[PDB]
């Protein structure tokens, strides 16, 4: 799957 | 720990996922969402 | 009457609809299908 | 929506 990450 | 998001391969909206989960399938759709309030393509994408 | 189909605005699969539907929304998705077996984008498109 | 018709 295509994912991304963003800072909390 | 960063917020993971996954893209619905159908509607291309991004859906937040909880931290626990690697081991996602090759294709992923809103219908697969662990969050039951974001489980179809009609629901708007949550703001970042 | 002939067979109506509607296209999912997300996955672009065509879905058969029953006769005599009320008017459809501008954006229509698999999740809106009256046929419960074809109510998400992961279900393959029926053969023509 | 986008619709089409096919013969039965
Ligand atoms: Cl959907
Ligand atoms: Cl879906
Ligand atoms: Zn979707
Ligand atoms: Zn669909
Ligand atoms: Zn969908």
């Amino acid at each position: 799957a295509r994912t991304k990450q963003t800072a909390r | 720990p960063d917020q993971t998001w996954v893209q619905c391969d159908a509607c291309l909206k991004w859906r937040k996922l909880p931290d626990g989960m690697d081991q996602l399938p090759e294709k992923w759709y809103c219908s697969n969402n662990p969050d039951p309030q974001f489980r179809n393509c009609e629901v708007p994408e949550e703001p970042e």
